[PDB]
C-alpha cells in the first residue's frame, strides 16, 4: 500500500561527476599526415566515422572554465607529447662552440641575419670539419674584434635536433570515452563561465581540434555563434588572464618566402646535421597577411559588448604590450615547421568612445625554443625546405586591462597572456567528464519473495 | 517511445525506468600510446563488475528490475510515493537518498542476503 | 564419455549442445614482454562481461541454456525441427544462419526485456 | 557479537556458513612507483572472476549458497552427521579433501549440470 | 682503414654475456581466439583439410 520500500532498477539514466583517463580519436582521414607519429596516433582507435551525438533534455550541470581539470591533464599531455617526439633523435652538443657571426653575406641594405664558421666533427673522429651556417638574432647570443656568439641555450641546458620528418602544423583529433564513461556537451550561445550550462548532449566522441600553440591570438579552431563571445573568468578580477572567442573569422595567410636550401652534415658516426642553406634569390622577411574587411568589423562587433561589460557611457584604449618575452609580446605560433613572432602593434592600438588590397605583420624567424617551460630541453627545428606558408580562421584573443585609473573616464587593454593552459580554456569551455552509475534505487511500495 | 541513449535522463521516474537496457549497453562498449587506450577499457568492467556483485549478492543475481526486502524505516527521506516516483526524476529522488544512501544498505547486503540465504538449507533438509 | 574440446564440429547440432558444461572451464581458471600477455587477458575479460550483463539485463539471469519468445522468422532456413535440429551439423548448419543473424538481436533487447521488465514496474508500484 | 572479517576461522562449519557476504563482499567490493598498483589488482579479479565463473556452471548462480544434485560418491571418507556439522571447521574440513580433490572435483560440472540441465532440455519442448 | 658503419650508421657490441643457440617458444592465445592445425601429411597448403585438427 503506501510504507515505502527498496526497489532496484539497473541500467538507470544516472551518472556521477569524477575526472579520470579518456583515450584518442582523430578521425581516420586525419590519421594520414604521419611523419612517424605526428603527435600520437598508434594503435589509437579510428573515431566513429560517425561520432553519435544523444540530444539531452532536462538535464543540468555546472560547467567551469578555471577550476576543469581537463585543462591540467592537456596541459602536461602536449609537454611530453613533445618531449617523446623528440627523446631518440640528434643530440647537438658538439654545437655549443663559439660561432664567429658577421654580417651576411650580402651588398648590405640591412639583413638581420649573419654568416657564421665554426669547427665540426665528422664521420672519422680524429678529422674536424669546417662549415658555416646562417642563424637569427635570436638563436644567438654575444658571448664575451668580430661579434662573438655562443648557441644561446648553451648558458642554460642540452639541446637536440628534430627527426625532420615531422609536421608540426596542427592536426585534429576526436574524444572518446571508453565505456562506463561519458562526454557532456555544452551547447549553448551565451554562456558566462560560471553557473548552471544551458544545453547539454552526450557522446562516445566528440569535435576535431588543432594543438594551436598560439599566444596572443587563437586560430585553427572553433568560432563563436551571432554576437561576439566576452568571456571572463571572473569579471572582477584583473591579475587573471582574459579570454576571446571570435564570430567572424579574419583570414590569414603567413609566409615565409624564401625557396630555402637544406645541407647534408655528416656529424656521426651516423649523426647529421640539416643545416640553413643559402636562400634562394631574392630576400623577403617572413611575414602574415590578414584581410582588412573582417578586421574592420571583429572591431565594431566585439566593442559594443564591452560596453555591456563595463558602463554604457566611457572611453575605451588598446595599446600593444609594453615589454617581457617574444611570446607574450609579439605573436608566437608556429608556421611550416619554424616559430613565427610577428609584431603586433599595429593591431593593439585604437580608441572607441560610447558613441583592393591587404595589409600584414613582421614576422621574425625563429628556429630554436624552449617551449612548455620543461626546465631542461630545447632544440632546433630542421630547415624547411621551400617556401612556406600557412592560412587559418583567426579565433581567439588574450588580453589585460589597467587599473583604477581615473573612474568611468578611460581604460586601456593590452596583450599578453601566454601561459599554455589558458590557451587550452579556449576549447575546454565546454567540456566535462562523467562516470556511469548505472544501479538506481527506488522506494516503491513492492518487495520480492522469501 | 525510444528517444536513444541516456535520453531520459530528467523526466519522471515511471517515464525513465524505461530505458533500462541502453544504459547497459556502454557499460562495456566491446611502445606506448596504446597505453591510452588499454587503461580506458579497464574501467569499463570496474563501471559493471561493481554492480555485478552487487546485484548478485542481493535477491536480483539478474539485472533490470529487482524488487528487495527492505523497510524504507520513516527515518529516512520519508515521502508520499506520489512524491517519489510521480512529481521527480532519477535525479532529483536519487538526490533524497543521498542523505541516507549510506545507511539503507547496511541491510540489502548485510542484513538480508546474510541471513536469507541460511535458511536454504536449513530449511533445505528435509 | 568425456572426448576433449569441439570434436562436434561437423557433428549434429544436439551432440554439439550436449556438453554444456565443458567449454566453460577453462578460460581463467584462476617492463617489456610481459606486456603482450597483459594486453590480451584485459580484452579478454571486458567481452566476458559485456556477456555476464547481457544474461542479466534479459530476464534469463541465470547460466546456460535459455529459449526465446522471438518469431524465428520463416526467411532463417527452416527445415522442421528434425531437419534442423534432428539433422544437421554446425558444419552444415552454421552454414546458412550466418548472413542474417544480425537481425535477430535487433530486439534480444529493444522491444522486449528493455520494455518487459519495466512492465514488471509500472505493475509493481501501484 | 560481529567478529571481523573470517573472524569464524577456527569455529564450527555451521556458524562458519553464516557470514557468507563477508568473505565475498570484499572479493571485488566495489610512470614508475605506480606500476606497484596497476601489477598487483590485476591479480584481484583473477582469483574472483574464478568464482563468478564457476558458481555459473554448477547448479548456482544465485550467489552464496545453493545445492547439488549430485551423488557423494562413497569412495571419499564419508562420515557421521553428528561428527561433521555439529562440530567440524572450515579448515579442518579443507585439509582432508587435499589429497584427491583432483580426483574428486571432476563431478559437480561433468555430472550434473552436465545432465541435471539436460534433464531440462529433456524437459522443455514438446 | 677504417670501420665500415662510420660512412652511414652508429654501432653497438653486445654483451658477450648473451648467448645466441636457438631454444624453443611457444606461441599462445587467450581467452576468444585459438590457432588452427591441418593435420594433412600430404598437404599443399591451399584448400579445405580431410580431417582438420
Amino acid at each position: 500500500a503506501e510504507n515505502l520500500w527498496v526497489t532496484v532498477y539497473y541500467g538507470v539514466p544516472v551518472w556521477k561527476d569524477a575526472e579520470t583517463t579518456l583515450f584518442c580519436a582523430s578521425d581516420a582521414k586525419a590519421y594520414e599526415t604521419e611523419k612517424h607519429n605526428v603527435w600520437a596516433t598508434h594503435a589509437c582507435v579510428p573515431t566513429d566515422p560517425n561520432p553519435q551525438e544523444i540530444h539531452l533534455e532536462n538535464v543540468t550541470e555546472e560547467f567551469n572554465m578555471w577550476k576543469n581539470n581537463m585543462v591540467e591533464q592537456m596541459h602536461t599531455d602536449i609537454i611530453s607529447l613533445w618531449d617523446q617526439s623528440l627523446k631518440p633523435c640528434v643530440k647537438l652538443t658538439p654545437l655549443c662552440v663559439t660561432l664567429q657571426c658577421t654580417n651576411v653575406t650580402n651588398n648590405i641594405t640591412d639583413g638581420e641575419l649573419k654568416n657564421c664558421s665554426f669547427n665540426m666533427t665528422t664521420e672519422l673522429r680524429d678529422k674536424k670539419q669546417k662549415v658555416y651556417s646562417l642563424f637569427y638574432r635570436l638563436d644567438v647570443v654575444q658571448i664575451n674584434s668580430n661579434k662573438e656568439y655562443r648557441l644561446i641555450n648553451c648558458n642554460t641546458s642540452a639541446i637536440t635536433q628534430a627527426c625532420p620528418k615531422v609536421s608540426f602544423e596542427p592536426i585534429p583529433i576526436h574524444y572518446c570515452a571508453p565505456a562506463g564513461f561519458a562526454i557532456l556537451k555544452c551547447k549553448d550561445k551565451k554562456f558566462n563561465g560560471t553557473g548552471p550550462c544551458p544545453s547539454v548532449s552526450t557522446v562516445q566522441c566528440t569535435h576535431g581540434i588543432k594543438p594551436v600553440v598560439s599566444t596572443q591570438l587563437l586560430l585553427n579552431g572553433s568560432l563563436a555563434e551571432e554576437e561576439v563571445m566576452i568571456r571572463s573568468e571572473n569579471i572582477t578580477n584583473n591579475a587573471k588572464n582574459i579570454l576571446v572567442q571570435f564570430n567572424t573569422p579574419v583570414q590569414i595567410n603567413c609566409t615565409r618566402p624564401n625557396n630555402n636550401t637544406r645541407k647534408s652534415i655528416r656529424i656521426g658516426p651516423g649523426q647529421a646535421f640539416y643545416a640553413t642553406g643559402d636562400i634562394i634569390g631574392d630576400i623577403r622577411q617572413a611575414h602574415c597577411n590578414v584581410s582588412k574587411a573582417t578586421w574592420n568589423e571583429t572591431l565594431g562587433k566585439v566593442v559594443k559588448q564591452l560596453r555591456k561589460h563595463f558602463g554604457n557611457n566611457t572611453i575605451i584604449r588598446f595599446a600593444n604590450s609594453s615589454g617581457g618575452d617574444l611570446e607574450v609580446t609579439t605573436h608566437s605560433f608556429n608556421c611550416g615547421g619554424e616559430f613565427f613572432y610577428c609584431n603586433t602593434s599595429g593591431l593593439f592600438n585604437s580608441t572607441w568612445i560610447s558613441n583592393n588590397d591587404s595589409i600584414t605583420l613582421p614576422c621574425r624567424i625563429k628556429q630554436i625554443i624552449n617551449m612548455w617551460q620543461r626546465i631542461g630541453q630545447a632544440m632546433y627545428a630542421p630547415p624547411i625546405q621551400g617556401v612556406i606558408r600557412c592560412v587559418s580562421n583567426i579565433t581567439g584573443l588574450i588580453l589585460t586591462r589597467d587599473g583604477g585609473s581615473t573612474n568611468s573616464t578611460t581604460e586601456t587593454f593590452r596583450p599578453g597572456g601566454g601561459d599554455m593552459r589558458d590557451n587550452w580554456r579556449s576549447e575546454l569551455y565546454k567540456y566535462k567528464v562523467v562516470k556511469i552509475e548505472p544501479l538506481g534505487v527506488a522506494p516503491t511500495r513492492c518487495k520480492r519473495r522469501v | 517511445v525510444f528517444l536513444g541513449f541516456l535520453g531520459a535522463a530528467g523526466s519522471t521516474m515511471g517515464a525513465a525506468s524505461m530505458t533500462l537496457t541502453v544504459q547497459a549497453r556502454n557499460l562495456l562498449s566491446g611502445t606506448v600510446w596504446g597505453i591510452k587506450q588499454l587503461q580506458a577499457r579497464v574501467l569499463a568492467v570496474e563501471r559493471y563488475l561493481r554492480d555485478q556483485q552487487l546485484l548478485g549478492i542481493w535477491g536480483c543475481s539478474g539485472k533490470l528490475i529487482c524488487c528487495t526486502n527492505v523497510p524504507w524505516n520513516s527515518s529516512w527521506s520519508n515521502r508520499n510515493l506520489s512524491e517519489i516516483w510521480d512529481n521527480m526524476t532519477w535525479l532529483q529522488w536519487d538526490k533524497e537518498i543521498s542523505n541516507y544512501t549510506q545507511i539503507i544498505y547496511g541491510l540489502l547486503e548485510e542484513s538480508q542476503n546474510q541471513q536469507e540465504k541460511n535458511e536454504q538449507d536449513l530449511l533445505a533438509l528435509d
